[PDB]
RNA sequence: GGCCCGGAUAGCUCAGUCGGUAGAGCAUCAGACUUUUAAUCUGAGGGUCCAGGGUUCAAGUCCCUGUUCGGGCGCCA
RNA sequence: GGCCCGGAUAGCUCAGUCGGUAGAGCAUCAGACUUUUAAUCUGAGGGUCCAGGGUUCAAGUCCCUGUUCGGGCGCCA
């Protein structure tokens, strides 16, 4: 509802995001500045802030002659009548920032000769650098997926956010499902699935190594209640499972987590052996073909599965091998492109076309095998 | 069925999706005594469908066969009877995530149209959420209500027959999200604000023409909406084929085959621009 | 300048093109109609026409209540108050067409209730079907490349017109060059090169089989003067050339073409052996790698080459093998996408994004080999 | 040099393009007594460049080396000193074909800018064609004239320093093609018509914003231009890499590597819309 | 008796239960060849989707009817 | 003496003459393991591009200066 201490949140400046957990008297960095989160509390989400010595303060939410052509605008380099030295002075003097903008404008001889559009642009460029405003927002798949793709794309195998959206839809992720997921995307795909399941149903997460990565998952700030239906099971035991050939004070604490984790692994192994799962989602750094050919056996007939891959070629193989194995229908190899737009009066156009570096998807439905 | 929960076995009243080969499909309402003809033969529901599990290969007539699939919004979108142009799953996937829809979400929509987006929303917000949709065309409104009853999702949706641009969505300050697919969405922005909770929520409008987007963005800004973003998502679909390019004859006495992902169409069309925004108190 | 008999031309209806050679008293088909070109002469290019019994006539170049919503528009199917039978009657009666449009509008009960935009759209759709207008235009690479991509894309290996444009530019095709080309694109690439060379310089066309295909080339209507610098040489003799191991009344006519073609082949072989060509253009159904590895030897240092392929994978190999061979720099594997737009008041948007089915390009510059 | 004809050997006054590895390049004016520093060492023109053939590997200083390439408009576009934003070769390729430029063509252009498009046009229309370009900024106009003289292409181009929207191109009814790259092209449409031959010709305008396109198309239609088409061309460039995805550990005791064409950038930007049209008598 | 499905683009005729309709064959023409009122091999030219109407937003993966080819159910809707 | 080139993103430090700067290493943390003021292996967390100014259309593959790391020429610009 409103911001509180301990809350997982996301900081936003312009289109740049950084997720952090709020803590009294903790220092964090964001876009070349040092913060103290203490002050941001009891405020609604979407609330803005500005930085000072080390503390944030709450600012309001909201806050003419010109030329036609640049035919006579010459770049002498001497349009700004205050120096690179003077500039630090105003800053070190700790002045507002908006007044520094106003000062730069007043000391620009060319500003008045510029077009209105060039003026607007000049100002927006200055405000961006001097009027640093930080908004605090609530975590969501939308915000976190956009953040990760921009901040740590290598950690999520370059899965663009529109691609993640397609996976949730193609896999008919919803409340009540029993889902299987194998992800090395920092737990972002898991978190996205958990958001769309709302604490209803179950998820069995197959993990490589010594445990599942859930750093991204933690950023969502899910209630403990969402953990009850969350299971994990080591990927290196999967082959056994399909054949049925599957089995001072801290030295104690370990034994306590080891048997407890062994316990949970057996529950998960049972749920898997029912071979009645409602879907399968795969998105990892590993070659997907063997993962699919094995993990599908855990999935019930007439259920959707979706495999992500940063590269197309492996999905071409996976497509062919699924067609040899049988047990699937409506196979679809797809990709999404995403274009964003600047929409302003007399200044509307596309910005970026995100293409090829957002991944590929292979999807379909399971069916009964021939006998 | 149900659209909202997986069931093992086909039963009467179910909407079943038949896969006929290639990508071709047809939706069928399962009734005792009913017959369905396909290019692969006849299906007699009472023996060939009813009682049988989804995902099964069903023999039809002269040894012909089909697969029967459990209904989902995505499959329904590809098989529903159009009463309007509809949104497809690529746009719907993005709309769903960017509106932050989840179980428990309360959503306002206009226009209901053919219910492609409606079923996706219901699937997403069930079992605790609710959809308040608006359609000013009498017959399309009623057809939508009929389908919602047939598909057993009436609990999660209320259709109101009225002009969203004049009378709004029929609720005030209850919604987490508003979705618009109408010709003049800028006239509904104020009503979108009134429909969303006081604590805030998300907005999305779908427009084919850039001038519609422009008007929408202007109205959003004026009303106090923030975080405006206009996006377009473009699906590309690939055929998997093996190709071999013959070696040239240079007079001599490597050119090995390869797997390729070739686009199914040489051109990808434009559906619409998607404009998102946020409502926050202040 | 103006249209004349014997002229190679292109017919246009809406965005559909068909190229033909004008001939007195010859019958040709275009978009479901039968013509006689006799009448279209002495007219400027860009001039319009309409069809009749079998002859074309010159028409001029150039030639309000409504609702807001469709909320009350019902599809009874009975909006048009004249029958599918009546319709042929007006046509068989050979009436104008514009009057049939006017009649359909007058007998549409819903037309007046439709939006202005829907009205405009309704009319444009009727005019398209009843007011068939044929424009005659001059051949150009632009028109012919667009035509081929739409009408016979399989004949040009799905080379989209924007892709062809990139090839001409990347290959620095211009007057004075000595160019080498290997094309199985019906002679369209050859024609494009000939347009940009303007009769200055030389082109050596390597052909498979018994001769070079130049059907598209003929559509350009080049003067005989452009043929003097046009040479051909069989591709199956290329290996010999690089090693230097290269050599009643109609039965006469043959011998006359055979020795004349042998003659031209020797000239071409000489020009090639100079190994001083100003560029190389390849676009065929054949695997490109061996063509490139051989044909580059004919090219001088510091010269651009461009290889087209409908598929990316073979260019990946060609890239790697060029890097093993050496003798190249600034290698670039590229593709263009093309989007077109509807630009009308309050109705502006993209139409089609042409992607993936327009081909790929591998380009670079030659350099001196290490010795 | 020359820009207009290939020559075997580098000579004084030539613009030479040095390739420095990767895609990096620099343009140099070859003068006796001149030196050029690169990351690979020094080049002394009088011995390292002059007299030597284009395409040669040139040793620089401590055994470092570079390749020297013959100038072309495409290479110049990537190495010229910007005085404005410029058009790149992907747009220029389409502009050139769609305007039907060829040897002998007479072309009108505004604004000259930094001469990226100018050099491409000259290369295309030589030796018989001529370019009449217009630039209302005094210094940019003169800088362009200087470059045209340095590159020995002054024969094929006339730069006029004036406002194309008021005074037009400085010629009337001589051009086969008009190209516009200015902020307010709709104000130059009438002058474009006057500049093109009476018998007709082609028109193209480059605009970043859709509202500029809209105004242009409206003015074109009103003036009598036909065959209006608005296009956008988007370059995609690929790195060729071998990748290997590690096999998963399922506890067992194919995943072979592959060549891939990966985009160099995850996003392709927008340069401008290109609007074409035709002038015909009537 | 009727009902339900699926198809119509090249001069003619076809095209697959892998989400296979710009892919072909016949015929025609040309080269080569020999067997010459001609054969054979190779290759080339030929494509915008059956007509009409109604509807969707100002984007059709929309609907109805007619023509014609085909498949299926059974005297039932 | 000066001049010319090339680099600055993670807490720190690097990154290739194939048109190789979201790629890493160090360190830190966690699992596993044994050798335990700890080692080893495996893995994870950590990225928005050095500051300031000026300019291009209403899209930068743009320019200048300052800080600092490096390369080169030579007392010449
Ligand atoms: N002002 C208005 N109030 C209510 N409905 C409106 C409206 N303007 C247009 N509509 C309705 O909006 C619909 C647009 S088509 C909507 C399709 C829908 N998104 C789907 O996927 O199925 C039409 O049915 C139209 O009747
Ligand atoms: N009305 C006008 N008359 C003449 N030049 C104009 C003009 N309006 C703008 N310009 C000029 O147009 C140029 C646009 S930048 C042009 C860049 C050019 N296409 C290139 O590739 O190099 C600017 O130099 C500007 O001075
Ligand atoms: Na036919
Ligand atoms: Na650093």
């Amino acid at each position: 509802h409103r911001i509180r201490d301990g809350d997982f949140v996301v900081l936003k400046r312009e289109d740049v995001f950084k997720a952090v957990q709020v803590q009294r008297r903790k220092k964090v960095t964001f876009e070349k500045q040092w913060f103290y989160l203490d002050n941001v509390i009891g405020h609604s989400y979407g609330t803005a802030f500005e930085v000072t010595s080390g503390g944030s303060l709450q600012p309001k939410k909201k806050r003419k002659e010109a030329g036609t052509d640049n035919r006579n605008i010459v770049d002498d380099g001497k349009s700004q009548k205050l120096t690179q030295d003077d500039i630090k002075a105003l800053k070190d003097k700790g002045i507002k920032g908006e007044e520094i903008v106003q000062q730069l404008i007043e000391n620009s001889t060319t500003f008045r000769d510029k077009t209105e559009f060039a003026q607007d642009k000049y100002i927006k460029k200055k405000k961006k650098k001097y009027e640093a405003i930080i908004t605090v927002v609530k975590p969501s798949t939308r915000i976190l997926s956009i953040m990760y793709y921009a901040r740590e794309p290598g950690k999520i195998n370059h899965m663009r956010y529109d691609t993640l959206a397609q996976m949730l839809t193609l896999g008919n992720i919803r409340a009540g499902n029993k889902m299987i997921v194998m992800e090395t995307c920092a737990g972002l795909v898991l978190g996205a699935m958990m958001e769309r399941m709302g604490g209803f149903g179950s998820i069995i997460q197959l993990y490589p190594g010594g445990g599942p990565v859930r750093a991204a998952t933690a950023c969502f700030g899910f209630p403990k209640s969402f953990l009850s239906g969350l299971y994990e099971f080591p990927l290196n035991k999967v082959d056994s499972l399909l054949h049925g050939t599957f089995s001072k004070d801290y030295i104690q604490e370990k034994q306590r987590r080891q048997e407890e984790q062994r316990k949970r692994h057996l529950e998960a192994a049972a749920l898997l052996s029912e071979r009645n799962a409602d879907g399968l989602i795969v998105a990892s750094r590993f070659h997907p073909t063997p993962l699919l050919l094995s993990l599908l056996d855990f999935v019930a007939p007439s259920r959707p599965f979706v495999v992500y891959c940063q590269y197309k070629e492996p999905l071409l193989e996976c497509y062919t091998k699924l067609r040899e194995r049988g047990g699937v229908i409506n196979l679809r190899l797809s990709e999404t492109w995403l274009r964003n737009y600047q929409v302003l009066p007399d200044r509307s156009h596309p910005k970026l076309l995100m293409s090829g570096g957002g991944g590929y998807l292979l999807s379909g439905f399971t069916v009964a095998m021939d006998n | 069925m149900s659209f909202v929960a997986y069931e093992e076995l086909i039963k009467e009243g179910d909407t079943a999706i038949l896969s006929l080969g290639h990508g071709a499909m047809v939706a069928v309402r399962v009734q005792r005594g009913a017959q369905t003809q396909t290019r692969h033969g006849v299906l007699r529901h009472s023996v060939d469908l009813i009682g049988r599990p989804f995902g099964s290969k069903v023999t039809c007539g002269r040894g012909g066969w089909v697969y029967v699939l459990h209904p989902t919004p995505e499959l329904w979108t590809l098989n529903l009877p159009h009463r309007t142009q509809i949104l497809y799953s690529t746009d719907i996937a993005l709309i769903t995530m960017m509106l932050e829809l989840r179980p428990g979400s309360v959503v306002c929509e206009s226009g209901t149209g053919s219910g492609s987006v409606s079923h996706a929303i219901i699937r997403t917000i069930a079992p605790t959420g609710h959809l308040h949709t608006v359609e000013f065309h009498q017959q399309r409104a009623e057809k939508a209500r009929e389908e919602f009853q047939e598909h057993r999702v009436g609990r999660w949706v209320t259709v109101r027959t009225q002009d969203v641009c004049r009378s709004g969505f029929g609720v005030s300050h209850v919604a987490d999200a508003v979705f618009l697919d109408i010709p003049s969405p800028w006239e509904a922005v104020g009503h979108a604000w009134d429909a969303l909770k006081v604590e805030g929520g998300r907005f999305c409008s779908f427009s084919p023409c850039i001038e519609q987007v422009q008007r929408t963005c202007q109205a959003l800004a004026a009303r106090g909406f923030s975080e405006l973003s206009t996006l377009e998502v473009l699906p590309q679909v690939y055929n998997v084929r093996t190709v071999s390019l013959p070696p040239p004859d240079l007079g001599t006495g490597d050119t090995s085959p390869f797997r390729s992902g070739t686009p199914m169409k040489e051109a990808v069309g434009h559906t619409g621009y998607l404009t998102f925004a946020t409502k926050t108190p202040g």
